[PDB]
């Protein structure tokens, strides 16, 4: 057996509020920055298609 | 958010609109005139864009608001442009209006009472009457004043009646209707009027030409000068102007211009301006087009970006000290032209310092608004129309997506464990994420304990937040202050501001609490699930259960998946009862489960409930309680009810199947019966032995009674027994049996293990024997099949020169080559299939159930019966790009084989197993087969991520009525009812399983509870009127569609289905009638009909469902399984984007599939088929001889030697008259023509230029004598002309150049023009042909499109059944209900190919929302056009382009669509966003 | 109704919508060849009354406009001779519910 080198929980992250932009006052993008999680288009139109419209809030 | 702290005031709608001069002045906190940022020391310089009245900047407090950088807001400045400047954005339109105006009486160039006729059907159009705008072109009476000013009041008085007499109905409000159509009406009518306006050379009102206005790419206009026949024509109309009293225009000019055209034409662009009925009574002023102030944005959004150490300048205010020094320069220029004059006469200095300082100011607007409009600076900045469009843009980036709080991500881990709807939280996150929870009476000692406990010990806190509103952090603390803040949670607030109030406690995440599980790409809402949390100690990854690994398309390969953690209790409901999984059983797509167990628990199961499977009392408590946990909440009945022995005498012992039934027996209601279910396994009863009927998966009053359980029947499969279990007690129920039955085979597979060895791979010595004979006769089988293609009797020898030449020919030709590896390959596997057939399993040494590796592929644990005969029996042939092996030019298909070998293995044909090796020719081939698979990988441009956003960003707002209708975001009707029926996808699955529903009829007659709804519903209104419907359906049964009666409509569109029994889809009435007259079987057959008829109203759509998003989910995330090419017509994603992405007039394979009749045989048909497909000359040509001879004259004898003509009558439908048509008339004119081109083009240019570079790579009849003498008339070169009349072989013809024409290539000439002549062809189409009878359909497949052509074929096609997969070509021809039928089959075609199924009910509205304008819109920017949100239109793509267009309509965003709401942060219409929650106060 | 064999003059066109309350509808005798309405794919579309239309638009509470749309030139609103603002019933067959009733309005 031949242990790999790679490490896969390296973007293991855990934010509660951390800091933000100035411009959109959105948590700043990076994972050791305290940063936050991007909800995209794709997320956006799935909590849109379970019509759970306060999660989308 | 805080639930503290309410909001009273409410967005309800925007409206787009320009900012006057006039407005900024009054508004602006500071006048903005000084370049410099900073002054010396380090303050800001007043005057500079970092004053302090734009704001607290540096540490000092704001000059304006007085607060400091985290309280101030930031104010709006304001810099003054010494000139006015274009403004970008509206520069085409102001340029639209100047090109369109006359510059001598000010008005446009258009007739006024053409104007008239625009302005009229512009304000009909204001409300939402179009039917009106049209019938004023009917009122009607180089014409006189009087007469015209009549028609101007009659037109006017019309509009006047129409908008009031629909004023005093519901037809229109004050505020006016507007729809899509009246949108598209609208936008029609203003792009008619500017090209009407832009058309006019000399001005209809006076006579006098105005100077044509040219343009560049920035913002900069000139005035080209008139020309003499224009001039003498202003000179001529010069005395009528006394009676009633190219060179740069600058900026002013062209305002002053615009000033008294907007004034003297106010009543037409008060309606080409205003969307809706303008009520402000706002003038329409040119200066809005005009910028004569720039507004300086707060400090706030202008603050330098700071990187480490380094404060880096900010790129705006960069581009705004540009805009002030030229500004402060122009001041100077003014003021020196102020100062002198008498001294004068060259004026062409003044006017061209003048323009520099026009041009400059204005660039430098342009290089602040939009950079793409800025001369190049020798990357340049980014102007705020870059700022909005960066990459995806603000819109897409910052709004429709946005980066959250309260969120985790983790590498997901397995875990059987667990509950099938909980998630493995570690203690990490648990101590971090924090929910607000506010402190009461009832909770004040859970949360006190976590106040104890701190931000470090789990369940605790990290934070308090006191009812004042201030925060009070627990992490420095210690245990001492903790305790002393707990005991000071309950206190009464003393401030009466705040007694309304209750303290907050930011607790630890619990075991109680709702998290949003996602997997990243989600392409369906299965994707991002509710869970429930579960923390466990001493982790550091996610851990999830197995049956989730399905709907989130996870494998643990080191995954990644996103937590959400919701921070209120209205989102908390939503994922715990509407994005919960165990709501999320069945996709909607087909209405399918995917969730199951998926490998161990599959493989444990088929041992656990088989005949051999015994227990003792000891063993069998112990698989119950172990997977069975009363305190966990798993039972029903408080304590574990348990089944007597199957065996008493003489040691008691329990089967197998009992374990299940007892699972059953204290997971599913007591009050409810136990399930009957007679379902089918994976595993034939064969391998069971003699007589067993353990296939047959038997249920009887909730107890196992035959058969096993397979991936069949506990998997992600349909009416399996965790399906049936779903169907009777419900969702909640059949996640308790997934998770019950998940850790009994856990425990199981711990107590009694699964492995696969060797020995699962061996034959025996008598099926190795059959093996290695079968594969004794594939060594003839090469050479059998090389000598079948070849063509050549008695099998002629491997090593034959006449076969080795003919393999040659095969070799040479890719459509040959194809013809010899389809044979050989079908041969070759028909062998494979026998060596399989008799080996696997009547020749394995190791037999099923203890044949593990057979066991795995039969049970659908993991692997298939072609991967275990790859293992024991043979590989077969290696299949590249749908063929064989590759072969080198020498005929060689590897060094080690004979050139031109006739052999199977020499084709990539590998007789070796995984078991015994596989020899090094067949290793690579096998190589080569293999990674052809990782290369498609690679080369696969195909992508469903486009595809799906187009869908659903055009479908977002569409979902379900509380009028069951499908409506749009905007209120306008998509579909009167979804699928015609108003079916959830989720819920029709047992709908027609009329034998399961009727062995379950208690189960379900207590499911469907009737007696608390009797007294809300309707009982026989529906059930009279479907008999009435049925009545008429039956007499005009033989009858046609066209001819069936309309008398009585379908019982849907009469009667409400969730208020009347019986209103139900005909296509289940049919289904339902057709099962009590089949079945004739203590149920009565009146009973059973009225259960199934309230199962079809329990079965409803939900009015607030997101059918839209579902829809193109349900299209989009299938549509990634056909990412892999072909095995003619264009398939998969390719064929799916010229439909619904592109909506393509011009397919790239348009067909038509016509419908033979009876009466017309399989020869006619043929014979036909030849008739219509396109002949060409080069299809009837053997060989041309062109006999170049130079004499006195370039003499060419050109000579057509045909195929012979019964040949080519036989094979292409051609006589021999049709041949001389073409070649006397065609033909010869078209040689001619190649041939004096070929002269030119020789004379032309006399050879490449050397030196200059060129671009980088990368005896005769009478009868003949006067058709000759003819033929010479018509044609400049020919001399003879004889052609085969008896025979019809050959056609010979003379052609006479002269002496300066020299060398030339003729054979090469004519061959070309063979090619591209036509001898007979039908318009738009190329070939028909004949395929094999498509599902019995007798039918002829063309490859072109022409309806009216086939038409004239009536005797042989069936004119009313004449389908076509082009969708525009039926629009055109058959209406939109037509082409809206093409879309729902051409779709489904897409589909049914790759074995997807989706249910109709998406694909029907799909096409519903494509034919919703009459026309074929594609889900687009095109489509898009004719759409009411202008935030929707900006989010999708093209931003300040839509944003344009919106402020010029002055358009109110009425905040009705997704989009929009999610930009002014307002909560989204659909599901849980439609309607309102009102509380009921008892006091008056 | 006028069936013209060829082509009908610009000139000519434009006489038809010159008197009205009276209509004026052209065909090509080529593209009158087929009956449209027999065809499998085209559902039998119903022309409503002034007080059918009136009734759908009340039950839905709909606006002339925020209806499915058919366009006036259309094979199927040619061929029944729809004007704007007429409502059409279209009875057509799905493979999930059968007999369906939806509408079109002809703008
Ligand atoms: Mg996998
Ligand atoms: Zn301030
Ligand atoms: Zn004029």
């Amino acid at each position: 057996y031949q242990r790999l080198r790679h490490m896969v929980n390296d973007k293991f992250q855990v934010r509660s509020t951390g800091p933000v932009n100035s411009l959109t006052m959105q948590p700043v993008k990076g994972r050791k920055r305290h940063g936050g999680i991007r909800v995209g288009e794709m997320e956006r139109d799935a909590l849109i298609g379970h019509g759970t419209s306060f999660l989308l809030q | 958010m805080d639930i503290s702290k309410p909001v009273g005031s409410e967005i309800t709608s925007v409206d787009f609109g320009i900012l006057t001069a006039k407005e900024i002045r009054n508004l602006s906190a500071k006048q903005i005139t000084n370049p410099t940022v900073l002054d010396n020391l380090g303050h800001p310089v007043s005057g500079g864009l970092y004053d302090l009245a734009l704001g607290a900047f540096l540490r000092n407090l704001c000059s304006t608001c007085g607060l400091d950088e985290k309280f101030c807001p930031g104010h709006q400045g304001h810099i003054e442009l010494p000139v006015p400047c274009y403004n970008p954005l509206f520069f085409n339109q102001l340029y639209i209006y100047l090109r369109a105006s006359c510059l001598f009486c000010h008005h446009f160039r258009l007739k006024s009472v053409e104007v008239h006729r625009y302005a009229c059907k512009l304000r009909l159009l204001q409300y939402g009457l179009i039917d009106e705008s049209y019938k004023l072109d009917e009122i009607t009476l180089d014409i006189s004043s009087t007469l015209l000013n009549e028609l101007k009041s009659k037109r006017s008085e019309y509009v006047d009646m129409a908008i009031a007499k629909a004023l005093s109905d519901g037809r229109t409000t004050e505020r006016g209707s507007f729809t899509a159509t009246v949108n598209d009406e609208r936008k029609k009518l203003v792009h008619e009027f500017h090209k009407k306006l832009l058309s006019r050379g000399k001005c209809d009102n006076c006579g006098m030409f105005s100077p044509k206005f040219r343009k560049d790419g920035f913002t900069k206009i000139f005035e080209t000068a008139l020309n003499e026949k224009q001039i003498t024509n202003n000179r001529v109309k010069g005395f009528i102007r006394q009676d009633m009293i190219s060179t740069y225009i600058l900026s002013t000019e062209v305002k002053n211009i615009l000033d008294t055209v907007f004034r003297k034409e106010q009543c037409v662009l008060q309606y080409v301006f205003h969307s809706r009925p303008n009520l402000s009574r706002k003038l329409v002023k040119a200066d809005s087009f005009f910028m004569d102030v720039l507004v300086v944005p707060p400090t706030r959004f202008r603050l330098p970006s700071k990187l480490g150490e380094e404060v880096h300048e900010n790129s705006q205010n960069q581009l705004l000290s540009k805009v002030l020094t030229t500004s402060l320069l122009i001041r100077d220029l003014n003021d020196d032209l102020s100062k002198l004059k008498v001294s004068l006469e060259d004026r062409r200095v003044i006017f061209s310092r003048l323009m520099n300082a026009f041009v400059t100011i204005q660039n430098d607007v342009n290089a602040f608004i939009d950079s793409t409009k800025a001369q190049g600076r020798t990357v340049p900045i980014p102007g705020v129309k870059q700022a909005l469009e960066k990459k995806e843009g603000l819109f897409r980036k910052h709004m429709m997506g946005k980066r959250v709080n309260y969120a985790a991500r983790s590498v997901i881990s397995p875990d059987p464990n667990i509950e099938t709807n909980e998630i493995g939280v570690p203690p990490v996150f648990a101590v971090k994420l924090t929910y607000p929870e506010p402190v009461t009476a009832y909770n004040i000692a859970e949360l006190r304990q976590a106040v104890i406990n701190g931000p470090d010990k789990w369940p605790g806190a990290t934070q308090i937040q006191n009812e004042d509103g201030s925060l009070v952090s627990l992490i420095g603390m210690s245990v001492e202050q903790r305790k002393a803040l707990a005991n000071q949670l309950l206190t009464p607030s003393s401030n009466v501001s705040t007694h309304t109030l209750n303290k907050k406690v930011y607790r630890h995440i619990k075991n109680r609490d709702v998290v949003l599980m996602n997997r990243q790409p989600t392409l369906h809402k299965a994707s991002m699930m509710g869970h429930k949390v579960r923390v466990l100690p001493n982790e550091k990854t996610l851990r999830l259960h197995y049956a989730n690994t399905g709907a989130y398309n996870a494998d643990f390969d080191g995954d990644e998946m996103n937590m959400h953690f919701p921070q209120n209790e209205n989102a908390r409901a939503e994922a715990l009862n509407l994005a919960n999984t165990d709501s999320q059983y069945l996709t909607p797509t087909s209405g399918s489960p995917v969730r199951g167990l998926i490998q161990d628990h599959i493989s444990a199961g088929v041992w656990l409930t088989s005949k051999d499977s015994f227990f003792t009392r000891e063993q069998y408590q112990q698989y119950i309680y172990g997977c069975i946990r009363p305190e966990d909440g798993h039972t029903t009945r408080s304590k574990i009810v348990t089944l007597p022995p199957t065996i008493f005498k003489p040691y008691p012992l329990w089967t197998g199947k009992q374990i299940i039934t007892t699972v059953l027996l204290n997971v599913t209601p007591p009050d409810m019966p136990g399930i009957n279910l007679i379902s089918k396994n994976k595993i034939k009863n064969e391998y069971w032995g003699k007589g067993s009927l353990e296939n047959e998966v038997l249920f009887k009053d909730g107890a196992l009674l035959c058969g096993i359980l397979d991936k069949s029947q506990y998997g992600a499969s349909k009416y399996g027994i965790v399906h049936s279990l779903h169907e009777v007690y419900g969702p909640e129920v059949a996640a308790k049996v997934l998770s019950v039955l998940g850790r009994l085979f856990t425990n199981y597979i711990t107590a009694t293990a699964f492995t696969c060895g060797m020995d699962d791979l061996r034959l025996t010595a008598e099926g190795n024997k059959w093996r290695t004979d079968i594969l004794k006769t594939s060594v003839d089988t090469g050479r059998e099949a090389a000598a079948e293609v070849t063509n050549l009797d008695k099998d002629t020898p491997a090593d034959d020169p006449e076969l080795l030449k003919r393999l040659q020919e095969i070799l040479r030709d890719n459509n040959k080559s194809g013809i010899l590896d389809a044979v050989t390959s079908s041969k070759v596997n028909a062998i494979t299939s026998q060596v399989v057939s008799k080996c696997v399993p009547d020749g394995t040494m190791k037999k099923f159930p203890c044949n593990s590796m057979q066991a795995m592929a039969l049970s659908g644990a993991k692997g298939s019966n072609v991967n275990v005969s790859q293992i024991m029996c043979l590989l077969g042939q290696q299949a590249l790009e749908g063929r064989r092996v590759p072969v080198m030019v020498s005929g060689k298909t590897l060094p080690s084989f004979k050139p031109y070998e006739t052999d199977a293995m020499a084709g990539g044909y590998v007789k070796g197993r995984f078991y015994s090796g596989i020899k090094p020719q067949e290793y690579y081939f096998h190589c080569m087969a293999g990674r052809e698979g990782l290369i498609d990988t690679a080369v696969k441009t195909s992508r469903s991520g486009y595809l799906q956003r187009c869908l659903t960003k055009q479908l977002e707002g569409v979902h379900v009525s509380y009028d069951n209708s499908i409506r749009d975001a905007d209120g306008t009707l998509v579909q009167f009812m979804y699928g015609g029926d108003a079916i959830d996808i989720t819920k029709e699955s047992h709908m027609t399983q009329f034998e399961f529903c009727l062995d379950n009829y208690y189960a379900l007659l207590k499911k469907y509870n009737p007696s608390a709804l009797i007294e809300h519903l309707d009982v026989e209104s529906a059930l009279k009127y479907s008999k009435k419907t049925l009545k008429y359906r039956k007499k005009h049964s033989k009858e046609p569609h066209y001819k069936q009666s309309v008398k009585y409509d379908p019982v849907l569109a009469k009667y409400n289905p969730a208020k009347y029994l019986g209103s139900v889809s005909e296509n289940f009435q049919d289904k339902l009638e057709s099962f009590l007259d089949k079945n004739s079987k203590g149920v009565n057959e009146k009973k059973f009909r009225a259960l199934m008829q309230l199962k079809y109203m329990r079965s409803l759509i939900n009015p607030g469902e997101a059918v839209g998003i579902i829809a193109s989910q349900s299209v989009g995330e299938p549509s990634t399984q056909m990412t892999l090419n072909t095995f003619n017509v264009t398939l998969g994603i390719p064929r799916l984007r010229e439909i619904v992405m592109t909506a393509s007039a011009a397919i790239k394979t348009p067909q038509m599939t016509l419908p033979i009749w009876n009466d017309v045989s399989d020869e006619q048909a043929d014979t036909f088929c030849k008739s219509i497909s396109k002949v060409l000359l080069s299809e009837v040509i053997d060989k041309v001889i062109v006999t170049e001879t130079t004499g006195t004259a370039r003499s060419y004898v050109i000579h057509m030697r045909f195929f012979d003509n019964n040949e080519y009558s036989e094979e292409y439908d051609v006589s021999k008259e049709e041949l001389q048509n073409v070649i006397s008339n065609q033909f010869i004119h078209l040689l001619e023509a190649a041939i004096v081109k070929e002269i030119k083009k020789q004379k032309r240019t006399t050879g490449p230029d050397i030196g200059v570079a060129v671009p980088r790579l990368q005896n005769m009849n009478k009868v003949q004598r006067d058709r000759q003498s003819a033929i010479i008339s018509h044609h400049r070169f020919i001399t003879k002309y004889n052609f085969d009349d008896e025979s019809g072989k050959w056609c010979e013809f003379k052609l006479e150049l002269a002496a300066d024409t020299e060398k030339l290539l003729m054979v090469n000439i004519v061959e070309e023009i063979c090619r591209k002549s036509i001898i007979r062809q039908i318009p738009h189409i190329d070939r028909c042909v004949h395929p094999e009878p498509e599902n019995g359909k007798r039918v002829l497949v063309t490859e072109g499109v022409n309806f009216q052509a086939m038409w004239d074929q009536e005797a042989f096609i069936d004119v009313d059944g004449i389908t076509s997969n082009d969708v525009a070509a039926v629009l055109k021809t058959y209406g939109v209900e037509a082409a809206r039928n093409t879309i729902v089959n051409e779709i489904n075609n897409v589909f049914s190919r790759y074995a997807i199924s989706v249910s109709f009910r998406h694909l029907d509205l799909i096409a519903d929302m494509m034919t919703r304008q009459g026309t074929y819109l594609a889900f687009n920017r095109q489509g898009m056009e004719t759409s009411t949100s202008s935030f929707m239109k900006m989010s999708y793509e093209t931003t300040c382009q839509f944003l344009t267009k919106a402020v010029l309509d002055n358009e109110r965003e009425q905040l009705d669509s997704p989009s929009a709401r999610i930009v002014v942060g307002k909560l989204n219409n659909v599901g849980t966003g439609s309607f309102d929650v009102l509380a009921k106060v008892p006091n008056a | 109704i006028f069936v013209y064999q060829n082509n009908i003059t610009p000139s000519a066109m434009k006489l038809v919508p010159s008197i009205p309350p009276a209509t004026i509808e052209t065909f090509n005798e080529a593209a009158l060849v087929v009956n449209i309405t027999h065809h499998e794919l085209v559902p039998k579309h119903i022309r409503l009354s002034s007080d059918e239309k009136r009734e759908l638009l009340k039950r839905y509470r709909l606006k002339e406009s925020q209806l499915p749309r058919i366009q006036r030139a259309d094979p199927v609103a040619l061929y029944l001779g729809l004007k704007r603002g007429e409502v059409v019933k279209i009875i057509r067959k799905s493979e999930t519910s059968g007999r369906y009733a939806s509408y079109r309005i002809c703008m």
